[PDB]
């Protein structure tokens, strides 16, 4: 029988908050008488500065010269595009001829002496990778704040799913049966574990043996929890990558070399095959299997040879 | 206007893109191989490797031009928001030094890289004649082909987590801190 | 059979993109770019489980470094360099500076999500602040009247000369300098906090005499506020925290519906059964015919199942009078026949092979499941009995009356009784629809200390089991089945050779959708054994 | 057997607030002395309190930058105090409250307190619950935790044992204390925690060390609800095996509630019994144990298992019975000394915790001013009237 009307008090109401007393109950006589929050150079959040006469914002440390908080300058402050706006070259001394008597006073360097032009008026900004770079990788994309997002890295999960999942259904399902898990929508089958060829689904009765298995990102293969040594779900930060795939980047200390895969390439004309030799092709992987950046058409029997030439010339050692 | 890179570079490029925003790896500046003699070698080997029909004149200014665009540009439109701050510390150390730093003695030629791929972006915003223009996409087009007949010793893949050089060192909390904040 | 072993790994990996990341992987081996710990690491998930397989590689190719886990980067040099003035020779070859630890890299820019808890527990949390922010202001206001009484106590025995020059440094004299500050910035406003507090500082036995009686008086009304709220605080504290103990019971009142249903048990005994097979394909051809199994260590359990199942009979108005008698005979004589028991010597109610529908291993599923349940509340039973009877109340509690006397009012206590016999008439009351279900709940949350949570849809349970035993006989197909068993059991020496007949002639008699299940009786130790074999004879 | 042991609490260190509505709350600490002085465990103890550090008896694992943050910080100038605040990562994750630098110079000064009465031998066992921070970094504050005083108790330790040895058995594990002695040698990290999508993430199979430190890093990821004897099944064992082949010289437990049944941020479903059972095992062996608490959200089954830890401690076993103090309504229904355990699911399987049991023991087989340094300097404090 909770009651917060009358035994709620009166010097100290719901807490998290104040009230009147520490204002009205505080007599002491002892002493007998336009702007932007986007950040449109690099497309970040953070502590912001802004001009009185332009819309545009930037970080403290997207500028060309690099100031502190703590060491801020004093009265308006007003950007490169807007020194050459509404300062100098523009308001006076038109921009008629500037331009060419700046290759006619820096020494003919006119090849490039447009664009150092240029470069007063344009704002400083972060790095941007061009758009027919991104389009030569379709594996990668754009992230929400302009960050590398390749397939390696899982999908951020809905606020939906995130928050107001209900109670019973955890989204590492670490608590209460969760049959569902255990049984695809494509087909309605069991998912067969790789390591161990049980389900292990268990019974409601004993729901102590039941095993929590996850389909894989890449292939759909279902794995244990218990066999692969893994304590719970992958589900925000990268996919999850069962490790019965190809290592993005391996080790091989002789100092060492990295390989860091070639993250393949668009279907057009960059993707270029030739399949010749079968045996010692030295190909350094970069492979698929079938029924510049040079790929081969390898098949089953021609890296069966080289690996069995392989282990046959190391035996030696 | 258009202009096309051989796809190792690419890679490099986007390689750097993933070290820098996923990875949080920014490029180990104290290096051993810098963006001036980058282009001291290219002028040098090109040099002594063809004739001298007065193109060499031509090559001095390409080359001249490009020092002082990365000079002046390092700070405009390449330093992703990670490696500002990484910027401001030792332009503030030259500051305590009294001496003017500028990007080509410091730098490698990863950020060559990518003033080479925005490079486009900027031919298109400026009002330039076409055999100019011709003439930079071309000279572009040598040291490009002339990159990837050096990438092995220039752009090496090393991992900074077990080795000292690697033209890469991993962002600290504090600076990831300083830097996103 | 090095020509065999490719095609033997074909047919173990079965799925073609598994197939050909181990050719990958074999090439990455071939290239020389994978060392014999990366293919050993790799074959771990590939081929582990296969012994044999593995053993043959491991003497075929010959098996007989740092780890650098996926945190803690290490550092450049250049970071390194910072003055460490704390530092000694011993503090430096310890303690490594180039590897730092963020847990931004851990969750690769995507963050964390915390543990879900339920609304009681997020009362209870809440109830947690409110009852500390109290009680906190409480007792820093008695430190603050300690240390100005500790002055007024010094300055009691002194006199005016020294009393108009009393200068003190930040701290009052004391260990501590924030603690005054912070309680006299909270009581009064902001901009007047500092200024009290200079005068304060600067000007002792003028003001602090009338800051301790503010603050005396500020702690009495205080205390007056926390006693007033102690009680609200208490009188919901007692129905909030056990219910926020109950995390798998909150739930069970839709799970149990959820999940205790035919589809549901189909496929967790075709998983048991594809478990099995698969486990025998690889090591073994015979299959084991025992699956699922369930003891009957007790026997007095079927008989309170019974009790319930009849309280529910007289309680429901869906069903007609011979429905009703008819059902509650059959459900009787079920037990009567199926476990050999002669009669039911029940007073307080208040091998053999068989060869069933699905409804029918529902409705047995569904007595196991009770059974089990009720195995779960007397096997602990002995140890809550004397847990509840051996209740060491305090004394001191009992002075001032915080005792939660919610359940005492109207009887709903376990003291003096035994847990199991209270339990079931608790039972039959909540069968009987008059015990207000979440006060059954609360009971059942702080009578044998939230273990018991299985218990929670008793009578969800029992209706399902009466409306699957409604269909035993409504149905023709299932009529008949039960007709063949009473023709089929004889508690004779008849087995191997009767069996047969009778699995097909439940073939013959019911259709190719309809599945079937040999539940296996055996007298001796009351053992139970279900075995699944759908569709493995009609193929 | 009998082993004298030396308490350290502070009057001070539970007059601090973080905030509103904030998970890690110093007050628990004050009702567990007071807990302590109603049981009566005064007559076979002896109390002291800890002076609290200095400036530079704060820097022997973190630079000189962050300790003079931490002291000058104050919510009143956080406006102009941003640039240094997300580095150091205050503010964001770690509110600044008033009393920040007095706080952690309390907990600093009784952990280096407890480990030199370890070190000089006038008591067997040390009792800090004041202070047992240990998510703080070399120059970073996480889980609301600004100094790692738990490092400066290992390395004072170090200065006259030869190993010291690291338990960790909350939720929430000391990712700074494995990064203070990831690549040392005599200094063995051993934890107990959840993993997956948990706030430190860190902490794998994996993650042994690197240099002279390899194989000298233990972690064990749990799961959801893991109850007493799975906890037993995994706690004793490699205990065992840690110390028949690492052979520490000094333990160094981090007791708190954070593990327990109920928990804000917290996952598992350990009673006060599988809580403390744990600590009795590992104070069986005889060896000298330095205690700290750092854990724990909830409150009210904070301060009975940190009083549990306490009697069992004294090698006394503590009756049920709850007597008053002027704390006495935090406690549940049944006013008893007993933190029930929940009936949440245990998903921890008992293959997962042999196959990581199995894995640790194959990493674990390669085993085989500074005027007042030193410390062992604290006022007598035993006038206390907590005793109700
Ligand atoms: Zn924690």
């Amino acid at each position: 029988k909770k009651r917060p009307k009358r035994l709620s008090s009166q010097n100290v109401n719901y807490d998290l908050k104040r009230r009147k007393i520490i204002t009205s109950e505080g007599i002491e006589r002892s002493f007998k008488n336009e702007n932007e929050d986007f950040c449109s150079a690099c497309n970040q959040s953070g502590s912001f500065l802004c001009c009185d006469t332009c819309p545009k914002s930037f970080h403290f440390l997207c500028l060309d010269p690099p100031i502190d908080p703590n060491n801020l300058p004093k009265g308006d402050w007003h950007c490169n595009e807007c020194k050459f706006k509404i300062f100098i070259n523009n308001s006076m001394a038109t921009l008629k001829k500037i331009e060419s008597n700046f290759i006619k006073q820096n020494n003919n360097v006119k090849i490039f002496a447009k664009l150092l032009f240029n470069i007063d008026s344009h704002n400083p900004k972060q790095f941007q990778l061009p758009n027919y770079i991104k389009e030569t990788f379709p594996a990668v994309k754009t992230g929400s704040r302009g960050q590398y997002s390749d397939e390696n890295d899982k999908i951020p999960l809905t606020d939906r799913q995130l928050f107001n999942t209900s109670y019973g259904q955890s989204i590492t399902k670490l608590d209460s049966y969760n049959p569902d898990t255990h049984i695809d929508s494509n087909s309605g089958k069991f998912l067969i574990c790789y390591k161990c060829n049980q389900t292990r689904l268990g019974s409601w009765s004993h729901p102590e043996n039941s095993r929590l298995i996850m389909t894989c990102d890449y292939c759909q293969t279902p794995w244990h929890l218990d066999c692969v040594p893994r304590a719970s779900f992958k589900n925000l930060g990268s996919k999850w990558k069962c490790p019965l795939h190809s290592p993005t980047k391996v080790y091989k200390k002789i100092n060492y070399k990295v390989w860091k895969k070639q993250r393949l390439i668009n279907k057009k004309n960059q993707l270029y095959y030739e399949p010749l030799q079968k045996i010692g092709y030295q190909n350094n992987g970069n492979i698929q299997i079938i029924p510049d950046f040079k790929i081969t058409q390898i098949d089953e029997n021609s890296i069966k040879y080289d690996f069995f030439d392989k282990i046959y010339k190391s035996k030696m050692v | 206007i258009s202009l096309q890179i051989p796809i190792k570079l690419k890679s490099v490029l986007v390689d750097d893109w993933e070290y820098v925003t996923k990875d949080k790896k920014i490029c180990r500046l104290p290096a051993d191989v810098t963006v001036e003699m980058v282009l001291n070698k290219y002028e040098h080997e090109v040099s002594q490797e063809l004739e001298s029909p007065g193109s060499q004149s031509q090559l001095s200014e390409y080359c001249a031009g490009l020092k002082l665009y990365f000079d002046k540009c390092l700070g405009n439109m390449l330093l992703y928001r990670l490696e500002r701050l990484q910027y401001d510390e030792l332009l503030k150390k030259s500051s305590k030094d009294q001496k003017p730093l500028v990007p080509i003695r410091i730098y490698g030629a990863i950020h060559l890289l990518r003033l080479i791929s925005v490079l486009p972006e900027l031919i298109s915003s400026t009002t330039m004649d076409l055999q100019s223009c011709q003439l930079l996409i071309k000279q572009t087009e040598d040291f490009l082909v002339w990159l990837l007949m050096h990438v092995d010793e220039y752009f090496n893949d090393k991992d900074p987590n077990r080795s000292d050089d690697a033209l890469y060192v991993n962002t600290s909390s504090q600076y990831e801190g300083v830097a996103l904040g | 059979e090095e020509v065999t072993f490719f095609e033997k790994a074909k047919r173990y990996i079965g799925n073609k993109h598994l197939y050909t990341e181990f050719l990958k992987i074999l090439n990455l081996y071939s290239q020389d770019i994978l060392d014999l710990d990366d293919l050993v690491e790799k074959v771990d998930f590939y081929l582990g489980s296969n012994k044999e397989l593995f053993t043959w590689f491991k003497n075929f190719v010959g098996y007989q470094c740092e780890a650098f886990g996926p945190s803690y980067k290490r550092l450049p040099k250049s970071d390194t360099f910072m003055p460490c003035s704390g530092r000694d020779d011993m503090c430096w070859e310890v303690l490594n500076d180039e590897w730092v630890g963020h847990p931004v890299w851990a969750s690769e820019d995507s963050g964390f999500i915390a543990h879900r808890k339920n609304q009681y527990e997020e009362t209870l949390f809440k109830i947690e602040e409110e009852r500390h922010e109290y009680d906190f202001y409480i007792e820093s206001n008695l430190r603050t009247i300690q240390c100005l009484e500790t002055i007024v106590n010094k300055i009691e025995n002194m006199t005016e000369n020294e009393k108009a020059n009393f200068k003190l440094p930040p701290g009052l004299g004391h260990t501590s300098m924030t603690i005054y500050k912070k309680v006299i910035r909270k009581v009064y406003d902001k901009e007047r906090g500092f200024e009290i507090i200079d005068a304060l500082h600067e000007h002792p036995a003028v003001t602090a005499p009338v800051v301790l009686k503010r603050l005396k008086q500020k702690d009495e009304e205080w205390r007056r506020a926390q006693r007033e709220w102690n009680k609200v605080w208490r009188e919901l504290e007692q129905k909030v925290f056990f219910k926020s103990l109950d995390h798998l019971g909150l739930t069970f009142k839709q799970a149990d519906k959820k999940l205790l249903t035919t589809k549901q048990l189909i496929s967790e005994i075709s998983s048991i059964k594809v478990d099995q097979t698969n486990k025998k394909i690889h090591w073994l051809t015979p299959k084991p015919k025992s699956q699922l199994d369930f003891d009957f260590p007790d026997k007095n359990i079927f008989y309170d199942i019974l009790c319930l199942a009849d309280t529910f009979i007289t309680h429901t108005t869906a069903y007609s009078n011979p429905d009703k008698e008819r059902l509650k005979d059959l459900l009787k004589y079920f037990i009567s026949l199926f476990f050999s028991i002669s009669f039911e010597k029940i007073e307080e109610s208040l091998i053999f092979n068989l060869f069933a529908n699905t409804n029918i291993y529902i409705f047995f599923r569904h007595w196991t499941t009770i059974y089990e349940r009720l195995l779960e509340i007397k096997q602990m039973n002995e140890r809550v009995t004397k847990e509840i009877n051996t209740r060491s109340t305090v004394t001191f509690a009992k002075d001032l009356d915080l005792l939660s006397s919610q359940l005492s009012e109207m009887g709903l206590d376990f003291v003096g009784e035994d847990a199991y016999k209270q339990v079931l008439r608790l039972s039959r009351r909540l069968i009987n629809g008059d015990l207000e279900h979440q006060w059954f709940e609360e009971s059942l949350r702080q009578a044998y200390n939230n273990k018991a949570f299985k218990l929670y849809t008793i009578d969800k349970v029992t209706q399902s089991l009466v409306k699957h035993a409604h269909t035993l006989m409504t149905d023709a197909k299932t009529a008949e089945i039960m007709a063949l068993f009473v023709k089929d059991r004889n508690a004779s020496t008849t087995s191997a050779k009767d069996q047969i007949i009778y699995r097909l002639q439940v073939r013959s008699h019911m259709s190719n959708t309809e599945n079937m299940f040999r539940i296996e009786f055996d007298k001796r130790t009351l053992h139970v054994s279900i075995q699944y074999i759908a569709l493995d004879d009609l193929t | 057997d009998k082993r004298r042991v030396a308490y350290f609490y502070d009057a001070d260190v539970g007059n601090y607030a973080y905030g509103a509505g904030h998970p890690m709350k110093p007050h628990r600490i004050r009702m567990a002395h007071s807990l302590i002085m109603n049981y009566g465990l005064y007559k076979k103890m002896e109390i002291y309190r800890a002076k609290p550090a200095t400036k530079q008896e704060m820097c022997q694992f973190h630079t000189d930058e962050y300790i003079d943050f931490l002291s000058r910080v104050t919510p009143d100038n956080l406006e102009m105090f941003k640039r240094e605040s997300v580095k150091f990562n205050v503010g964001d994750d770690c509110p600044v409250f008033d009393g920040l630098y007095e706080y952690c110079s309390i907990s600093g000064g009784g952990s280096m307190e407890g480990a030199a009465r370890l070190n000089r031998g006038k008591c067997d066992v040390a009792v800090n619950y004041a202070g047992g921070l240990h998510h703080a970094k070399k120059s970073e504050a996480s889980g609301f935790c600004y100094l790692n005083d738990i490092v400066l108790g290992i390395i004072e330790l170090l200065r006259y044992h030869p190993r010291v040895l690291y338990i960790d058995i909350d939720v929430h594990h000391g990712d700074g204390v494995e990064e203070a002695f990831y690549t040392t040698d005599r200094v063995m990290t051993c934890s107990f925690h959840k993993y997956g999508e948990f706030f430190p993430g860190t902490g794998e199979l994996r993650d042994i060390g690197v240099g002279a430190g390899k194989n000298y890093a233990v972690n064990v990821p749990l799961r959801d609800g893991i109850d007493d004897a799975t906890y037993r099944s995994v706690f004793e064992p490699v205990i065992k095996k840690i110390m028949e082949w690492y052979q520490p010289s000094a333990v160094v437990l981090q007791c708190g509630g954070d593990s327990l049944s109920g928990d804000r941020l917290g996952c598992f479903n350990l009673s006060m019994e599988g809580h403390a059972n744990c600590v009795n095992y590992v104070k069986s062996f005889g060896i000298p144990m330095m205690v700290v608490g750092g854990g724990g959200y909830t409150m009210r089954n904070v301060a009975r298992t940190w009083c549990f830890e306490t009697g069992l401690l004294n090698n006394v076993v503590l009756d049920k019975d709850l007597p008053y103090n002027e704390y006495y309504e935090y406690y549940g229904p049944d006013y008893k000394l007993s933190v029930r355990p929940s009936n949440m699911f245990n998903v921890n399987t008992p293959e997962y915790l042999d196959k990581v049991m199995t894995n640790i023991f194959a990493n674990l087989e390669n085993t085989k001013v500074e005027e007042d340094s030193a410390e062992a300097k604290d006022t007598k404090g035993g006038s206390q009237y907590a005793r109700d």
